[PDB]
């Protein structure tokens, strides 16, 4: 059943999208990975960063974007489909705060991408662009919102979401802390997605090749923490643990 | 004006489980009476009529294309359109073209298919759907007809004391009318009969 | 067998057979289940919501959806294709609101959407809709059941079951379904084949159910699924 | 390898499926054509019917105006679509100079709109050969025969369809002045050839004529009948 | 072959786009273009080759100006150098007369990276099959270097280098104090780089290109004036002796 | 191979696809037409009633193109809708431009033309439907039409397209009177056939659709025969055939006698 | 031996070569005297038309599904050696089989037998027989109403 | 090998090579001869006809056809083809009368010509395939009589005398061999008919073949029944 | 290969581009042309071929705007084409500035419109290797295209049939340009020529073809007897 497999719109005889599929291995072709917790109040997104040449600058090497003033993304995939994707939830931002006249919910936003690709995966056009996009927010009536918009369609809500290679282990130990008082605090949360990424890697992160964005019901932006903030954290509660 | 360059008048109005649709009949262009059987009142179902007043070319114009959509509506959903979605696609037909409209203002008389209780509704020349228990009057002779709806309706009206009224009412207004008359056509819908009358009227 | 002619869409078979709809359509089976009952004053739509773990917040992507306040909307198939169908038939809805003031027939709100499908069965570059659309409504006195196929097919149902065991599903129902059902047990009717289709416990979280009736379609709320599921367990 | 594109060449130089569109016309029954001195005739093959299914809605000759006819062979879609071309052609040509459409004019037309389909890779070629058969204004029993390929030719007398190629060679041995020297004799000589192919003769003989300024008639089943007897006669006299 | 490589609109079996990576190898195949940031400007440098003795000194130019004040490097296939060049003067003209002010360096690779993905994701056109570096110098923003490759990527860069040498430019390229050197001795240094990178048995002949854009000429990128071109040289070939002792 | 794409033409010069269309419309359900003096008459065969489903629409195979005409489809459904759609518009755009009731022969000309466009144009394939339009008309009073996927189009008296379709005109031929035949004898003679053709050889309302064309005040009428007429011809029917067995049955005990 | 379908890639030339030498031997130069050839086959749509010509398979002899009563004569020739009561009805046996093969008919015969041994019995009845039909001829049904509605 | 070079105008072979171009030139050969001669007295052409019986009237075989008062065109290759390019000659040299004033000199109107059969798959214009014709322009323009002769690629030039079609290898050289500058078109006329004759089937007898001359005088001249018997 | 060089849209899975290298092959099957320039003119000399003693030869120089010669080597439907761009350029220039447009811009813009059909499935490459001439304010110039869309400032260049006998001429020769005179230039070209012929042959009047422009001299071409100066004058 291999024959059904060069087109993004040809079903298989077992009603299965290869090349949709295929775009989510692309997700995982993209090397680095990904993680993101929501707590009572506060909403914190850790991320991988790889600088594998002294020459390559950290200021722009960066998979954590402001997609506007409340609303912040993590990219996983392939950085120059995650920069288009990253572009087009801007402009639809924009024109939907231009045109209903207020800041588009998270919803609205990781619904509207999720509608793009999936024009994409109808239409045989395009190429369903290969990044995984992760969305943090804060929403006046829920509270935070994280959402996920696969290069497929879904759009879905998240207690706590992982995304790129090492995303089954890192789903699984999300739910295992998950099961036990899922009230965490701003510190708690931000632990919970650090030592998350920290056990499925089985390695120890320095206060730099990380990527930590928070939002909170207090801070309604898209803080991504400074090395200070990131070193603070981890060695304080570590040791504090 | 235009609608002064080919006249005519179309009234309506409604009792009780009965209702009147009445058109004056005559074609004149400018003052050159052309003819004096002319169609302004239209079977759009089996109890429901339109009676287009207005500008000639534009009444009938909007004679087929309200029937080309009403077939298809009927066939396509099949039913007997209701009083009030045949307003609304009248209103529809005129507001596509604002910016230079049909010059004509339908007024719908009938009965809905299904409770069979009464209607009467009027339109604009743009498309501003218009309902009442009442009247409804369209075409030159407006302030005429207008008078004569106010000063010769009582509720509760039967067959026949509706019958006299709509016609009293037309025939007074249209005989005080230049470039109108020449004739009454009035079409009584009623629960199970349909009623079309060709009344005296002072054809000079 | 007819192999070469399955890999487009714009080429019968000798069997005059076109073999893409019908993968599309193994595609919506092998879905999540979803069932339709309609009772004797009013619908009822079921539908599996079970998620692959405790973190997906399981209250944020809905699966029955209104179109208007006399019609709804389940699915069983993708569901990237369900939005955007869902979309379509909203817009469609509305057309119809403004074109003449009266809300959608389910019947002509159905052969619409039928038509979307349609649309996007016919062209070289276009992959049929791999969804099918359970559409409730309440038209004049009568509830209205109709299903919509990735075919551009459309046909009413009195009682139906769509997703991964849509046989046992449609004999369970075949074995309790009567006209006269009113609503109260339609429900009951719908978890109990909901049961029956889906694996680990029917928490009144991973179930999603929506009623249609004379006061207009709502999805029930957890509460309200809770205080059922218990009933009928 | 060298198919299946109508904007393909063979290496030898030919394109195929214009050539398949001809070899498809081939399928149709016998239509033959002649223009005497005043009258311009068209025969067919009516190739009979179930009794059940009428035949006012089988139609292979068609007038496409006072002085011009035609007769089809192919596929009667095909036919349909070109002759209704044809005919608004005709009718448009009368607005674009007011003169009668002549024949050839008529049937360069048809040439282009056929070619108009071929020279294109998402337009199936018209599979019809069409005989055109008219008077000119200025007065002359002129026809021409229009292949699938967009190509038309000034015939004398010709025949498309199954029996296409012996029906020419009988016409080439059995056409001369003394045929086309009366109103009649070229009539004989239409209903003789179709004979060859069709052998039914009452339920497989259809003729229209044309004569000079004259409106198109199609000659009714007892008169055709009537002149198969008369050759019949003849034909016994000098057996 | 692998039957998911034609055409850049379907991913293989793994997640991988054949077409991006063959771009990309033909990319891996044109001589070797540095580029090095400094505390006050940017320096570019590129390996050109003289195909023959007949084409005048001026031949293929694979140093181009985008806008007044930004320097684009290409390694590559040169006629989509051109396009790009074009597309980024194009770009960089429609910012000024859009917004009123010089066109941020960054913002002008992230659209150039915008195009070159347009590029990449249909299926009716091929990617881009060459490699460039935008660098600049502004009072306000202060030096800037960053790399686009066929696939769309605009890390930042504080030196690079494209082409058949880039593992040994970058290599000998940490070998530089490049945060505190300034313009006039990165450009010899540059220069030494390119000289210890290039293969004079394998490319036969061979001649320099070189340009910096930095404070010392107020933003305005130039090609490095012939003086200090020549004098570059004479200490790319004291350096060259000197390595070899 | 020659079949790869509607336009194609074969070496032996046939439209694969064409007849590929054509063959397929055996598989649609089975419609039936007899013209009779008085009236016409369609008959369908309702493939499937499964108990589950509804009866929403009255008519699932026969359709009201116009109050002068009728369609029976057969084929796939999605093509069929949209082929009925095409046929109501064009029959009203008639009736706009020249304001009659649009002849059943130019309406079925003008949707087979649609049809040979697109056997004929491009990336689409054959519409996989065969109709069968009854109507009247005042050039030629009531008349019945086949239209095919390949856009040709025969009046037929009687005809029959769908599964056994075969069997069903062999059977008109044997017993339709070609000049006399009434509308009871025409309700008959449908009822026969489609006993003798739906697989099932018990017949019920449950099954067959039968619509009937007739002009009557000056005025045409199509009306969808309900179930109860529907049942009451199966069951004369199947009476009358009882009583030929009964017949034969005393022709043999006549045989045995002797 | 069946349809001579391409060969040289992927056509099967050797049971080709064995048809085309069955062929010469039917018939050809230095035909046979007095051997005659009895061939089945369950459809012939695809048999070669070389083979199926009239002069090397001269008659094509059908085996049309048992119609009435015929049904009746093979459910007699298949329950003779059987324990029938006084009140079978084999004819309404055979309305009850429309459309059966004489397999059908066997089956029939047998799965009422086996009804019959199961309680420790001797004796077949009527409603055995029934039950015999209705577990032979399972017509299995496609319950896909989509697939079953893709025609109208 | 030419399995997927040659199946489409716009993919290049190893070569360098377009073969759907060299098919179309391979097309011309298999049209009926026609040879054209240009001597200081005019241009003349004659052709040869393969009427395949009669009752296919003389004027259905167009293969000399006149391009305004001062061309001859002669047709090698398929009717449709010729046709369209015939009529882009007619409409050129006719707009550019009447926009100059003036008749289009040969070289321009083989231009233009050769510039519509340019454009095969160009999308900027509308075929698919090249005009499968040659053609040979016969005409009298201020730099005395000239004869321009066209191939199916664009390809236009001067010939002081030109033979093409089937009989293309097997006229070029008797034309070669008897061919002079300093001749008269009495010559031209005798030597094209002998080489016809030459070079085909049927024997040459005044209704298998067609001839015409353009001369720096009386205008295009289609020679006539008796004409033919007397030159024959 | 076998799928991979069926169009400009596709990699070979060795990072070259199978249909632009068919297209460098396509312009060697022209004819001889060798271009070359001095310190004030430039000259273009092509080999005009025979295809037969009566059909007279095909020409080579085309005479873009009066600053621009052009010596095509390659289709003749795409030298015909570029040069009615080219044509068309040159006067739109002219029609908005009053200057006649630098022969350093005009070839970028055909550089452009050459690479944008080698990056869409629409269209097939250019086919003409193409020489271009002329005399800007600056000085004279001889630029080369070639279908790849790279263009060549090139010094003395050839391109066509047997045109490495021509550019090996060029680097030999090569120095004394930029100091010869008005028809010693010519010269040297048609020495280029001499080299790029089969041998036996010779430049007769007829397949000789030049080309000049420069300072005191618009685009100009010596055919038929216009060229007997220069082979008369020229050296056995």
């Amino acid at each position: 059943s291999a024959g059904f497999d060069r087109h993004i719109t040809i079903f298989s005889p077992e009603g299965r999208l290869y090349q949709v599929e295929y775009a989510f291995k692309a997700i995982n072709q993209g090397g680095l990975t990904s993680v993101a917790v929501r707590g009572k109040d506060c909403a914190v997104i850790v991320t991988q960063k790889k600088v594998p040449d002294k020459l390559l600058d950290s200021s722009t090497v960066t998979h954590l974007f402001k997609i506007t003033e409340n609303i912040g993304c993590v990219m996983t995939g392939m950085t120059a489909d995650s920069r288009s994707q990253v572009q087009r939830a801007r402009y639809e931002a924009a024109n939907w705060k231009y045109k209903y006249g207020y800041e588009i919910p998270v919803d609205m936003l990781c619904k509207r991408i999720a509608d793009i690709s999936q024009v994409y995966t109808q239409n045989a056009e395009m190429r369903p662009l290969g990044c995984c996009m992760i969305l943090i927010g804060i929403d006046e009536e829920q509270g935070p919102q994280v959402y996920k918009c696969d290069p497929a369609g879904y759009y879905c809500g998240f207690k706590a979401t992982a995304a790129g290679v090492k995303q089954t282990e890192s789903t699984s130990f999300l739910e295992k802390k998950v099961k036990k008082k899922f009230d965490w605090t701003f510190e708690q949360t931000v632990e919970t997605a650090i030592t998350c990424l920290s056990t499925v890697l089985s390695i120890d992160f320095k206060p730099s090749e990380i990527e930590v964005g928070v939002v909170t019901v207090e801070n309604p932006k898209f803080r991504i923490l400074t090395e200070a903030e990131i070193d603070a954290h981890l060695v304080a509660l570590a040791e504090r643990d | 004006s235009i609608m002064s360059y080919n006249g005519g008048a179309v009234m309506a109005m409604k009792g009780k489980n009965c209702v009147a649709i009445a058109a004056d009949r005559r074609f004149g262009i400018q003052a050159q009476m052309v003819t004096t059987d002319f169609q302004k009142i239209f079977p759009m179902g089996d109890r429901l009529y339109i009676g287009l007043a207005g500008l000639a070319t534009d009444v009938q114009t909007v004679a087929q294309r309200l029937k080309f959509r009403l077939n298809l509506y009927e066939l396509k959903e099949g039913r007997q359109i209701k009083p009030y979605t045949l307003m609304s696609m009248v209103a529809n037909l005129l507001y596509e073209k604002r910016f230079g409209p049909y010059y004509t203002e339908p007024v719908i008389a009938g009965l809905d298919p299904k409770t069979f209780k009464p209607f009467i509704c009027s339109l604009d020349l743009i498309g501003c759907p218009m309902v009442t228990d009442d009247f409804v009057v369209s075409g030159t002779c407006a302030e005429q007809m207008y008078g004569m709806c106010e000063s010769l309706w009582e509720p509760n009206m039967d067959p026949d004391h509706l019958f006299e009224t709509i016609s009293q009412a037309m025939l007074n207004a249209v005989d005080r009318d230049a470039v109108s008359g020449m004739g009454v056509i009035v079409h009584i819908i009623e629960k199970d009969k349909i009623t079309t009358r060709t009344l005296k009227a002072r054809m000079d | 067998a007819e192999r070469g002619y399955s890999f487009s869409l714009t080429t019968f078979s000798p069997s005059g057979k076109l073999v893409q709809i019908e993968y599309a359509l193994a595609a919506v089976a092998g879905g999540a289940p979803s069932v339709g009952i309609k009772a004797a004053n009013g619908v009822v739509l079921a539908t599996e919501k079970k998620q692959k773990s405790i973190l997906y917040d399981e209250r944020s992507v809905h699966k029955v959806e209104p179109i208007t306040k006399h019609i709804g909307l389940v699915y069983s198939g993708m569901g990237p294709d369900y939005r955007v169908l869902v979309h379509r038939a909203r817009k469609l809805a509305q057309q119809y609101y403004l074109v003449y003031q009266e809300p959608i027939p389910t019947a002509q709100l159905v052969q619409r959407v039928a038509s979307v499908m349609q649309e996007y069965t016919q062209s070289g570059g276009v992959r049929p809709f791999g969804v099918s659309l359970l559409i409730c409504g309440w038209n004049e006195g009568r509830p209205y059941l109709f299903q919509s196929d990735p075919s551009g097919a459309y046909f009413a149902w009195k009682a139906t079951a769509m997703g991964k065991n849509y046989v046992n599903g449609k004999t369970f129902l075949e074995k309790r379904y009567n006209e006269d059902l009113e609503l109260e047990d339609a429900i009951h009717t719908a978890i109990l084949t909901l049961k029956e289709s889906f694996e680990g416990q029917m928490t009144e979280d991973n179930i999603e159910v929506g009623i249609c009736n004379e006061a207009g379609f709502r999805r029930l709320t957890p509460t309200e699924v809770k205080d059922y599921l218990a009933a009928i367990a | 390898s060298y198919d299946r594109a109508i904007t393909v060449f063979s290496p030898d130089g030919h394109l195929f499926q214009v050539e398949y569109a001809q070899e498809a016309v081939k399928k149709g029954s016998t239509a033959v054509g002649v223009r005497g001195r005043d009258i311009v005739v068209l025969g067919v093959e009516k190739k009979s019917v179930a009794k059940l299914q009428d035949e006012r809605t089988v139609r292979k000759i068609c007038a496409l105006d006072d002085n011009v006819c035609m007769a089809f062979a192919g596929l009667t879609a095909d036919a349909r679509i070109v002759i209704n071309r044809a005919r608004v052609e005709c009718q448009s040509h009368r607005l674009t100079v007011e003169d009668p459409v002549t024949v050839e004019y008529i049937t360069r037309y048809i040439a282009s709109l056929k070619q108009r389909y071929t020279q294109s890779n998402g337009r199936r070629p018209f599979g019809i050969s069409a005989l055109i058969v008219g008077f000119d204004f200025d007065g002359t029993p002129r026809l021409y025969q229009t292949d699938p390929s967009g190509t038309y030719h000034a015939w004398k007398a010709n025949a498309i369809g199954r029996g296409a190629k012996s029906v020419r060679e009988f016409l080439e041995k059995n056409y001369t002045d003394e045929a086309i020297e009366t109103d009649d004799l070229t009539i004989k000589l239409v209903i003789k050839a179709l004979l060859e192919v069709v052998q039914s003769g009452g339920k497989n003989i259809e003729l229209a004529v044309m004569r000079r300024d004259q409106s198109l008639k199609i000659l009714n089943p007892e008169e055709i009948e009537k002149y198969v007897a008369e050759i019949e006669k003849e034909k016994e006299e000098n057996e | 072959g692998t039957g998911y490589d034609l055409s850049a609109s379907t991913f293989s079996p793994d997640g991988r786009v054949f077409q991006v990576e063959y771009a990309m190898k033909a990319v891996e195949n044109s001589s070797t273009a540095i580029g090095i940031r400094c505390k006050d400007g940017v320096v570019f440098g590129v390996e050109k080759l003289v195909l023959s003795k007949l084409y005048e000194e001026g031949s293929n130019k694979r140093l181009f100006n985008v806008d007044r004040h930004v320097g684009m490097a290409v390694a590559g296939l040169l006629a989509d150098a051109r396009s790009l060049a074009d597309i980024a003067r194009e770009e960089a003209s429609n910012f000024r007369s859009n917004f009123g002010y010089n066109i941020p360096l960054k913002h002008l690779a992230d659209r150039v990276a915008m195009y070159v993905h347009a590029y990449t994701l249909y299926s009716a056109v091929r990617p881009f099959g060459c490699s460039f570096m935008l660098g600049s110098y502004s009072v306000n923003d202060g030096a800037q270097l960053y790399m686009i490759d066929p696939s769309g990527v605009s890390y930042g860069y504080w030196g690079c280098a494209i082409g058949k040498a880039r593992q040994a430019a970058k290599t000998e390229i940490e070998k530089l104090q490049m945060k505190e050197m300034t313009c006039r001795d990165i450009v010899k240094e540059v220069a030494k780089i390119i000289y210890i990178v290039h293969d004079e048995v394998k490319d036969k002949a061979f001649e320099l290109e070189l340009s910096w854009v930095g404070e010392l000429t107020n933003g305005r990128h130039e090609i490095v004036p012939k003086d200090i071109r020549e004098e570059a040289e004479k200490y790319a070939k004291e350096s060259l002796k000197e390595e070899d002792e | 191979r020659y079949d790869s794409r509607t336009t194609i033409f074969s070496p032996e010069g046939r439209l694969y696809q064409v007849e590929y269309a054509m063959e397929a419309i055996g598989h649609a359900g089975t419609c039936l037409g007899i013209l009779a003096n008085d009236g016409v008459l369609l008959a369908a065969e309702r493939r499937n009633i499964h108990k589950l489903l509804d009866e929403v629409f009255f008519s699932e195979k026969i359709y009201k193109l116009n109050e002068d005409m009728a369609c029976s489809v057969a084929g796939i459904t999605s093509d069929a809708n949209v082929l009925t759609n095409e046929l109501r518009l064009i029959a009203q755009r008639y009736l706009l431009q020249y304001q009659e009731p649009i002849p059943c022969e130019q309406l079925v000309t003008a949707l087979c033309d649609i049809k040979q466009a697109y056997t004929q144009f491009g990336g689409k394939r054959p519409f996989g439907v065969s109709l069968l339009y009854i109507g009247w008309d005042k050039h030629y009073g009531f008349q019945l039409y086949q239209s095919d996927p390949s856009g040709n189009y025969g009046g037929w008296k009687a005809t029959c397209i769908g599964n056994n379709s075969a069997a069903a005109v062999s059977m008109l031929k044997q017993d339709y009177k070609e000049g006399e035949m009434t509308l009871k004898s025409a309700l008959a003679l449908a009822i026969k056939v489609l006993n003798k053709t739906m697989d099932v050889s018990k017949l019920s309302a449950e099954k067959v659709e039968i619509a009937t064309l007739t002009r009557e005040n000056g005025k045409t009428v199509i009306r969808v025969l309900k179930q109860k007429e529907v049942e009451q011809l199966i069951k004369k029917h199947e009476e009358e055939e009882a009583k030929a067995e009964r017949e034969k049955k005393e022709k043999e005990q006549k045989e045995k006698d002797k | 031996g069946s349809s001579r379908l391409e060969g040289g890639s992927g056509g099967d030339s050797e049971v080709q070569r064995t048809m085309l030498e069955l062929l010469n031997q039917l018939d050809g130069f230095e035909a046979t005297k007095n051997i005659k050839v009895i061939m089945a086959t369950n459809r012939i749509d695809i048999l070669d038309s070389a083979l199926l010509r009239p002069g090397r398979i001269d008659r094509k002899i059908e085996f049309p599904p048992p119609n009435e009563e015929a049904r009746l004569d093979i459910l007699k020739i298949h329950s003779r050696k059987m324990n029938l009561t006084r009140g079978i009805n084999l004819r309404k046996i055979a309305e009850l089989m429309p459309g059966a093969s004489g397999a059908e008919v066997k089956g029939v015969c047998t799965e009422a037998g086996m009804y019959a041994l199961r309680e420790r019995r001797v004796h077949v009845t009527q409603e055995d027989f029934e039950m015999a039909v209705a577990k032979v001829m399972q017509k299995d049904s496609e319950k896909n109403m989509s697939i079953k509605k893709l025609w109208k | 090998t030419r399995s997927e070079y040659d199946r489409g105008v716009n993919t290049f072979s190893p070569e360098g090579r377009l073969f759907q171009v060299e098919y179309a030139i391979e097309a011309i050969k298999l049209g009926s001869t026609a040879i054209g001669i240009q001597t200081s007295e005019g241009v003349c052409l004659a052709v040869e006809k393969r009427i395949t019986s009669p009752l296919m009237e003389p004027s259905s075989i167009e293969k000399i056809v006149e391009i305004d008062a001062h061309i001859g065109c002669a047709m090698s290759g398929l009717i449709a083809d010729a046709k369209t390019l015939i009529d882009k000659a007619r409409v050129e040299t006719q707009n550019h009368w009447f926009t100059y004033n003036e008749t289009m000199t040969v070289e321009s109107v083989t231009q233009a010509v050769s510039n519509l059969a340019l454009q095969f798959g160009e999308e900027d214009a509308a075929m698919s395939r090249p005009f499968g014709v040659a053609l040979l322009f016969g005409g009298v323009d201020e730099k005395g009589p000239q004869l321009f002769h066209m191939d199916p690629s664009g390809t236009f030039v001067q010939c002081d005398a030109r033979a093409i079609g089937s009989a293309s290898e097997g006229a070029q050289s008797s034309l070669q061999e008897v061919y002079h500058k300093s001749m008269t078109l009495k010559e031209a006329i005798k030597s094209s008919l002998i080489i016809l004759k030459q070079v085909m089937e049927e024997k040459l007898n005044a209704t298998n073949i067609e001839l015409a001359t353009v001369q720096p005088g009386q205008n295009f001249h289609m020679f006539t029944k008796e004409e033919l018997e007397e030159v024959i | 290969r076998n799928q991979y060089d069926n169009d400009v849209t596709v990699w070979s899975p060795q990072g070259r581009i199978h249909q632009i290298e068919y297209a460098m092959e396509a312009v060697k099957q022209g004819s001889a042309t060798v271009g070359l320039k001095s310190k004030t003119h430039a000259v273009l000399v092509a080999l005009k071929r025979a295809q037969s003693e009566l059909a007279a030869h095909q020409k080579k120089i085309l005479h873009v705007d009066n600053h621009i010669g052009i010596s095509i080597a390659g289709l003749t439907a795409d030298a015909r084409l570029l040069c009615n761009f080219m044509r068309q350029e040159c006067l739109d220039s002219r029609f908005v500035f009053d200057r006649p447009l630098p022969v350093s811009r005009l070839v970028s813009l055909i550089g452009s419109k050459t690479q944008i059909p080698t990056q869409r499935y629409g269209r097939r490459p250019y086919g003409v290797g193409l020489l271009i001439a002329g005399y800007d304010d600056m000085g004279p110039h001889i630029f080369q295209t070639c279908p790849s869309a790279n263009y060549f400032d090139c010094r003395a260049m050839s391109i066509g049939a047997r045109s490495q006998s021509a550019r090996t001429y060029l680097e030999r020769h090569m120095s004394e340009f930029m100091e010869c005179n008005l028809n010693e230039l010519v010269k040297h070209g048609l020495r280029a020529l001499r080299e790029t012929l089969p041998a036996e042959q010779d430049l007769t009047t007829k397949n000789v073809s030049i080309g000049i422009v420069g300072k005191d001299l618009e685009f100009t071409i010596y055919d038929d007897d216009d060229v007997s100066p220069f082979l008369e004058g020229l050296e056995e």
